[PDB]
């Protein structure tokens, strides 16, 4: 969170995949356009995707299903 | 130098390791004050144009 | 780099830059003076029997 | 521009032509009067591009209306002028020049076959050679000077070839044939492989067909053209005042176009050759300045008498690219400022100027004027910035909230010399710092300035977050050590706050809780240090993870009651029942992480800081000069000393002693009175309080305060409380030799004037030393980092057999090394067992966590095989499973990081500290020898006839607890299978034993052994129970040189009698120095003796140089006896006779060195000859690679352990691992006959000549052994080794080698930029393995 | 004293040094040597390519910053190539080998 | 006005500092004895002996 990444390497396992998967996950607020799903905190986003990790509904898998979602609603519908 | 009342004692952590701690006096009656003279420079020359 | 026991009344052995020129910097002692060749002499009082 | 290799090779003499844009014909530059570029000059703009974009020098094409086509008034293009970064120029040379790197280097006469001083003669024209002998009377290759030119051109005519210069070494050159000559060196390589005839047919097997291999030609060691360096690498530009300013390489140019003028103009004209040929060696010079200026002539200057920078000047050195430009880098976006205290902080929070970061965070705070729409444009923000308006703050307290930054100090000597913080920013002009982060940084706050950086991208922002926070480092990364130990201030105030005085007031009245207790002490009615009984309701984790509490009565002092409302929910009373000086807080902090974690012990360490410095502020313990007391009988001691030293200086005037025994003993006397002072202020410092509370007087610790520094461990110490109450040891004069007078007074009492002379000597001393050797220490840790460089841990585990065996290393005396602190983190190897047998925890793998330590305690099981990363077997990277717990974080350790660069941080760190018989059995323990042979003599004791038996004391367990050796025939006084308790003397020996002990009684009687031929006869006169004494080899007759004493101990018969068991005779050849006792006719009985023999930082470098030390003693080769050769021809011979093996070894060993197995004696492989130091070449040699392990990890701790400095040995092993990663094959099948190969190479080929492609065609290796200044450089990557040292060496032989890199160490893409392929960009890197395997 | 972007030098196209220069502080060799350590390796890019050296790659992360997308696309370091042609100028065809 | 850090004199052994606080304690309380003489204003005869 703000002071540590322990909590939240409980979780993934690994000093580096947690800034990778919030590397991949926080570019979605700066530019994406995108809200967050835990109470914002007037959080700056590379914490914001470290509350999403660490509220234990983020690993690298749940992020790959959102992503290839979005590209079957885009498939279609141009056809 | 001037010369200060001076007082041994270690200070909440301001004094941590040989540090110093003034008091808002000593400021005051411009004690370290100290008047440093710069120097500068306009120089005119010719060019091409 | 060193303190030989010869520099005593002429070399200041308490004056140096603390960094690499530790060694080769130095001050000269109060009463020195120069000889009349160039060397470094050292006033002293001369004992006549006690 | 997506590229993956970097491929260097030679420069074909038509490649450069496809290289450049054109030729330069003249020396000019520019014009004087207006300075625009002449023409074909070192500065056209047809030739490398524009001077201004887009503008020609008419000035036709201009403003884009035209974009790509050429000016034809001038010749200029119109195009970019950033191309004048890119375009090179080459000049036609008249005659073709040699290279300087393949000539001075030498791949140019190893390439003839001839030497380099005999090429240059042919170069400078003073000497013809043989182009192409068609008649065999001058053998093609020779000097001819010009006096016998004339006579062989009469006999042949024009039938012989004989040129003279460096195009005459371009025909010998261009004769030769590169397979046929290969083909007869492969041929009679096999004739008689000398050891001084291998490597000149060695290197040039490798280097005559690499030409072949790598598409290379033996003519391009020429050159027939210079590439030219494109203007912009090299510009000439305006300065102010009229006055220009230029690289070396303009002038440089110049000296070779004229000379490529002078030249042309010389021949057209029908010169002299006289004049042709002195044009011609002055470009001889003018090349060889312009590529590497001071290597061979003497140096080419401009008028500033300095030599010129030659190209390889701008590659060698600390000025060049690799070091200075590549590697290290100006930075933008970054600041720095003087550093002070900031006391009130959090751990996480750095104090930051507001003054400052309008600057370092600008750009971030333009982002949110046009974001905000409180700015139109940036002109507009940028002139509201600068009028320092007023939103421009609260814009800005936006954006640093959660917003992470650097702080980094030089030199940032460790991991944790660069820690990422969160700023709180303050309003002033320097730096405020958390103050338990100067422990991790060394800093004193006297003036030390630190380095601010800012992190731009998301990823930068998120590892600021994750990776370096200064909470997410607590703990070492070299042992298990926390970083965040309180140093001075606190220390004082928590040992002042948790005391034991007995007076003060309420002793013994009761309390309910530690709040009442702080409502006593601040009201006055208590006080602090006064015991009480009071209640706590402590916690614990003994249930399931479940917080189970109780609650009891305790007793306990008024302070150490207040300090418990801090601990957070998970120890016992029993760390604070204490005073809690330094190490009883040690355990307390590094507990609560051992129980609770790091996001507790963030909070415990910032709220003790809020206490012990409101504490000890509130008490105050000032130093007055009274407080310094002085020992009452001081005095005494000197007057008593200058007794002492009374009698020994009258002593030498009568001359009963010499000079050389007295000194010592002034030495003994006035260390001996001083060690009568230092104990005395001891008495009247710690317990000079007797007070008195209802009782008569009381003793306990007293209040002083420079006790009370010492008694908590915050300054000071033993021999530093001296100088300030007593006479302050001796002092050196800088000789080596030391006084005989001691500084008899401390500082109180005013040191004499000639005494304070005397004390500058260490004044200097220690100064020319700390200020000197920090630089003989940092050349270490660069090298440290080298040979570790390309290791990454890159696997989860492999999973291989077991390893290295770890055993304590009490040894020599104490228990110095417990296996604890060995075995801690650590994988086990193979499945282990109690002192019960089968009686395994461990299914040959799992982690060795805090409990393991203790279930090994139990268990009196003290010898564990370990897995250390040297017995891994995977290559390119470690399987972790070989290394043990990540101590940054106390986990095993994940897959991806790097620890060599670690490892080496983990010994240069600390290496900015550390510059400067009878035996007896101490305690009640066993008596048991190993790899013994002993005999009962007459008396009943014991004589010990193995030169590798050690006397080992077991207790009633089952471990070892000491150690001590023992020599051969020493006069013990104890067998084996004994009890024996401590302190008796056992092991009783005289420094002048070397005993000529036999094992089998007999009869001794004169035999072959006679006076005047290798004895002088010394019958003692006192006793005359000498014999026909056995003097030394250089000492007696020539004619009886030719043997060796040998007395043969008869039986009745008159035989040799033999050992009993066997049928071999035992008899003595006597060596040197031996006296013999009794005459002829005696016995000696079992036991009992024929004759009498009488007698810091660079030993670390030295260890992982492989420094061969100067007297190596010789270590064998395979069992069995020894014969002799060759007597006193030089040196000595030993020659080699197994038990069956043939006996072909004989080495030139000296007699003039001690031996240990005699002659007709057996020794086994691996053993000693001699005695000595010994190159660890050997020791990886003679004796397995699990012995120089055990060396280095072992010989190299005595210098660290010394100073008690701790590094936990996986740190040694991971790169000792890197000097071993070659091999000297022996067979063939793949490789040369005996080349070097790396065996993490040789082992992918072994991974398919016995995999089932091939039954064995493969071959045999042993192990070659490095240094760190070697293994660096004989490594497969070349930017690497013009990365680090010696780029002349090294940029020659790779460019004939035709060697590729690949892109996988460390180094290797900070050079290019790429990411790292470690930790977060190593998952990127292996999809960069795959996508060129996958396209 | 304090940077953000002040005027580079000349030859090798990376920033000054000195406050009185208003040049910029060194991330030196001795720097890197942590970092890799660390396992950090994006604050170990982007301190050599949009900070250090890449003319176009500090371009954009001006344009990154005010538009508001923290993003770094990378390249070459401008005197990496230098290091490439001053070998080139020796006559020894290093080179590169793209894919 | 300054209070400065007594944890640096014993184990950075600069100790006449301790000294050069006492003998500076006595002079600048003589220049207060005598300043009782000069605002009071007594007389100089009692100064002379004093």
């Amino acid at each position: 969170a703000r002071v540590t990444v322990q909590d939240a390497v409980e979780k993934i396992g690994n000093r580096f995949d947690l800034v990778l998967v919030a590397a991949r996950r926080a570019r979605q607020m700066q530019v994406g356009g995108k809200d967050p799903l835990v109470p914002e905190e007037n959080d700056k986003t590379t914490v914001i995707a470290l509350r999403e990790i660490e509220e234990g509904l983020i690993n690298n898998q749940i992020l790959d299903v959102r992503e290839r979602q979005e590209q079957q609603e885009q498939e279609a519908a141009e056809l | 130098g001037q010369n200060m009342r001076v007082a041994f004692m270690p200070w909440n952590g301001y004094n941590f390791e040989d540090s110093i701690l003034v008091s808002e006096r000593v400021v005051q009656e411009d004690r370290f004050t100290t008047i440093h003279i710069q120097e500068l420079a306009c120089v005119s020359r010719d060019t091409k144009l | 780099r060193d303190v030989h026991p010869t520099h005593y009344g002429r070399v200041c052995p308490i004056e140096t830059p603390e960094g690499p020129n530790i060694g080769l910097i130095n001050s000269l002692s109060v009463y020195a003076q120069t000889n009349e060749y160039g060397f470094l002499e050292t006033p002293y009082r001369k004992v006549t029997d006690g | 521009e997506e590229f993956d290799a970097i491929k260097i090779a030679l420069a074909s003499p038509d490649m450069i032509r496809s290289w450049s844009f054109g030729e330069v014909k003249k020396p000019e530059t520019i014009n004087y009067r207006t300075f625009k570029p002449e023409r074909d000059g070192l500065f056209c703009a047809r030739i490398f591009g524009p001077v201004k974009d887009y503008e020609c020098l008419c000035g036709k094409y201009k403003r884009l209306k035209h974009r790509g086509v050429i000016c034809e008034k001038c010749g200029v293009e119109v195009t970019q002028t950033k191309v004048r970064r890119e375009r090179m120029g080459h000049i036609e040379l008249a005659s073709p020049t040699a290279h300087i790197w393949f000539l001075k280097s030498s791949r140019i006469g190893l390439l003839l076959d001839m030497p380099l001083r005999d090429i240059e003669r042919v170069l400078y024209f003073e000497s013809y050679v043989v182009i192409e002998g068609g008649m065999t009377n001058l053998e093609r290759q020779q000097i001819l000077t010009e006096e016998q030119y004339l006579d062989a051109l009469e006999e042949f005519g024009d039938e012989f070839d004989a040129k003279m210069g460096a195009e005459a070494i371009q025909a010998l050159l261009k004769s030769m044939d590169l397979e046929q000559e290969c083909e007869q060196l492969r041929e009679e390589l096999n004739e008689t492989n000398s050891e001084t005839k291998r490597k000149k047919l060695t290197k040039r097997i490798k280097l005559l067909e690499a030409f072949v291999q790598s598409g290379n030609k033996p003519e391009w060691m020429i050159l027939t053209v210079l590439p030219v360096l494109p203007p912009d690498l090299r510009p000439l530009v305006p300065l102010d005042g009229g006055r220009f300013a230029t690289s070396d390489l303009n002038d440089l140019y110049r000296r070779v176009i004229n000379r490529n003028n002078r030249l042309k103009r010389l021949l057209d004209l029908a010169a002299p050759d006289i004049i042709v040929r002195n044009e011609k060696r002055m470009l001889q010079e003018a090349v060889d300045a312009l590529l590497d200026n001071g290597r061979r002539g003497r140096a080419i200057t401009g008028s500033n008498k300095r030599p010129l920078k030659s190209l390889a000047d701008m590659i060698k050195g600390k000025q060049g690219r690799f070091r200075q430009n590549l590697l290290g880098k100006r930075v933008d976006y970054s600041g720095r400022s003087v550093i002070t205290v900031g006391p009130y902080l959090r751990l996480h929070q750095c104090g930051l100027p507001k003054k400052m970061a309008l600057e370092l965070f600008k750009p971030f705070i333009y982002g949110k004027l046009e974001l905000r729409g409180l700015a139109t444009t940036i002109k507009a923000a940028k002139k509201m910035v600068e009028r320092e308006e007023a939103v421009v703050w609260d814009i800005l307290d936006e954006v640093i909230r959660e917003h992470p930054v650097l702080l980094n100090r030089a030199p940032t000597l460790h991991r944790l010399g660069i820690q990422a913080f969160e700023p709180v920013l303050i309003e002033g002009k320097a730096i405020q710092l958390h103050p338990l982060v100067c422990a991790a940084y060394n800093a004193d706050f006297d003036g030390d300035q630190m380095a601010v950086h800012v992190p731009l991208t998301l990823e930068a922002q998120l590892e600021a977050r994750a990776l370096m926070m200064s909470t997410n480092n607590i703990l070492s990364p070299a042992n298990g050590e926390p970083i965040i130990v309180p140093s001075q201030d606190v220390v004082l105030g928590l040992y002042y706050m948790t005391r034991d005085c007995v007076n003060a007031k309420g002793e013994g009245m009761v309390l309910t809780g530690p709040k009442e207790a702080e409502r006593l002490y601040r009201s006055g009615l208590a006080s602090l240090h006064a015991r009480v009984k009071v209640r706590i309701t402590e916690y614990e984790k003994d249930a399931n993870g479940e917080l189970v509490a109780k609650t009891s009565l305790k007793d306990t002092t008024v302070g150490r009651a207040i300090l418990w409302m801090i601990v957070p929910k998970g120890l016992p009373y029993s760390i604070v029942n204490q005073a809690l000086g330094k190490k009883a807080i040690s355990k307390m902090l590094n507990t609560c992480y051992r129980i609770l974690g790091l996001k507790p012990t963030v909070i415990f360490a910032d709220q003790i800081m809020y206490t012990g410095f409101a504490y000890a502020a509130r008490s105050g313990a000032s130093v007055g000069i009274d407080d310094m007391v002085i020992p009452e009988k001081k005095h005494e001691i000197i007057s008593e000393a200058e007794a002492e030293v009374a009698e020994i200086q009258e002593q030498f005037q009568s001359g009963l002693v010499t000079a050389g025994e007295r000194y010592n003993k002034v030495i003994d006397i006035w260390a001996a009175a001083n060690d009568r002072v230092s104990k005395a202020m001891m008495d009247n410092l710690q317990t000079e309080t007797v007070i008195n509370r209802d009782g008569q007087e009381e003793k306990q610790v007293s209040f002083n305060s420079i006790y009370m520094m010492a008694d908590s461990g915050a300054r000071g110490s033993a021999a530093q409380i001296r100088q300030l109450a007593g006479m302050r040891g001796l002092m050196a004069k800088p000789d080596g030799s030391i006084i005989e007078t001691p500084i008899t007074a401390n500082f109180r009492e005013g040191l004499n004037v000639l005494q304070y002379f005397i004390s500058t000597h260490g004044a200097r001393k220690g100064l020319a030393d700390t200020a000197l050797k920090t630089a003989n220490s940092g050349y270490l840790t660069r090298r440290l980092v080298d040979v570790a460089q390309d290791l990454v841990v890159t696997e989860d585990d492999c999973g291989t057999h077991e390893g290295i065996m770890m055993t304590p290393v009490i040894e020599g005396g104490d228990v110095k090394e417990p296996l604890r602190d060995r075995v801690l983190g650590r994988v086990t190897a193979e499945d282990v067992l109690k002192p019960g047998t089968a009686d395994i925890l461990v299914p040959r793998n799992t982690l060795l966590h805090e409990q393991w330590c203790d279930l090994l305690e139990e268990n009196s099981v003290d010898a564990v095989k370990v897995r250390s990363v040297v017995s891994c077997d995977t290559d390119f990277g470690v399987c972790a499973h070989c290394y043990g717990r990540d101590l940054a974080r106390g986990h095993i350790i994940n897959k991806g990081e790097a620890i060599g660069v670690i490892a080496a941080q983990s010994i240069g760190e600390p290496g900015t500290q550390l510059t400067m018989s009878s035996i007896q059995v101490k305690n009640k323990g066993s008596i048991k020898l190993s790899n013994v042979k002993s005999v009962v003599n007459s008396s009943g004791k014991l004589v010990i006839t193995s030169r590798n038996t050690e006397l080992k004391l077991i207790d009633e367990f089952g471990r070892t607890k000491e150690s001590y050796k023992v020599p051969y025939g020493a006069v013990l006084a104890k067998g084996d299978g004994e009890q024996v308790a401590g302190g008796e003397t056992v092991a009783n020996w005289d420094p002048h034993t070397m005993p000529v002990i036999t094992e089998v009684s007999g009869f001794v009687r004169f035999t072959d052994m006679i006076d005047g031929q290798t004895i002088t006869r010394q019958t003692d006169e006192l006793t005359g129970l000498s014999s026909l004494v056995v003097l030394d080899s250089a000492e007696r007759t020539a004619g009886g040189k030719d043997l060796r004493p040998a007395l043969k101990i008869v039986d009745a018969q008159g035989n040799d009698v033999l050992i009993p068991g066997t049928d071999m005779p035992a008899q003595y050849f006597l060596p040197g120095k031996a006296i013999v006792q009794l005459e002829d006719g005696v016995q000696i009985s079992s036991g009992d003796t024929l004759a009498r023999i009488p007698q810091g930082l660079p030993r670390v470098a030295d260890l992982f140089e492989a420094r061969r030390p100067k007297e190596p003693a010789i270590l064998a080769e395979i069992s069995g006896i020894v014969s002799f050769g060759k007597e006193t021809k030089g040196k000595r011979r030993l020659v080699i006779t197994p038990v069956d093996g043939s006996d072909p070894y004989e080495e030139m060993i000296p007699k003039w060195r001690q031996l240990n197995v005699f002659e007709g004696e057996r020794v086994e492989r691996g053993d000693v000859i001699s005695d000595g130091p010994e190159a660890p070449h050997d020791i990886l040699r003679l004796r397995g690679v699990h012995a120089v392990t055990r060396y280095i990890v072992n010989e190299v701790q005595d210098v660290y352990r010394l100073q008690g400095v701790k590094i936990n040995d996986k740190h040694i092993e991971v790169i000792v691992r890197q000097m071993l990663r070659k091999a000297t094959i022996v067979n063939a099948g793949s490789s040369d006959f005996l080349e070097g190969e790396q065996v993490e190479y040789s082992r992918v080929k072994i991974a398919n000549r016995e995999l089932e492609a091939n039954g064995k065609v493969g071959a045999t290796y042993s192990r070659d052994l490095l240094g760190i200044t070697k293994a660096s450089l004989a490594t497969e990557s070349f930017i690497s080794a013009a990365s680090f040292q010696e780029t002349t060496r090294v940029l020659t032989e790779a460019a004939v080698a035709g060697k590729r890199d690949e892109l996988r160490g460390l180094k290797e893409n900070v050079i290019v930029g790429r990411l790292i392929p470690a930790g977060t960009g190593y998952a990127y890197h292996q999809d960069r393995m795959r996508r060129r395997a996958a396209g | 004293h304090a940077r953000s972007t002040g005027s580079y030098s000349l030859v090798t196209q990376q920033p000054l040094g000195g406050k009185a220069q208003f040049g910029g502080q060194r991330f030196g060799e001795m720097e890197v040597w942590a970092l890799e350590a660390y396992g950090a390796a994006y604050t170990l890019q982007e301190m050599l390519t949009v900070k250090s050296d890449d003319v176009n790659g500090r371009t954009k992360m001006y344009k990154n910053i005010v538009d508001g997308n923290h993003q770094m696309e990378p390249g070459m370091p401008e005197s990496f190539n230098v290091l490439l042609k001053e070998i080139r100028s020796l006559g020894i065809n290093i080179e590169l080998e793209d894919e | 006005d300054i209070v400065l850090n007594p944890l640096g004199v014993p184990s950075r052994m600069n100790i006449g500092q301790i000294l050069e606080t006492h003998l500076g304690m006595a002079a600048k309380g003589i220049g207060d004895k005598i300043n009782a003489m000069l605002k009071q204003q007594q007389e100089v005869a009692k100064l002379r002996e004093f």
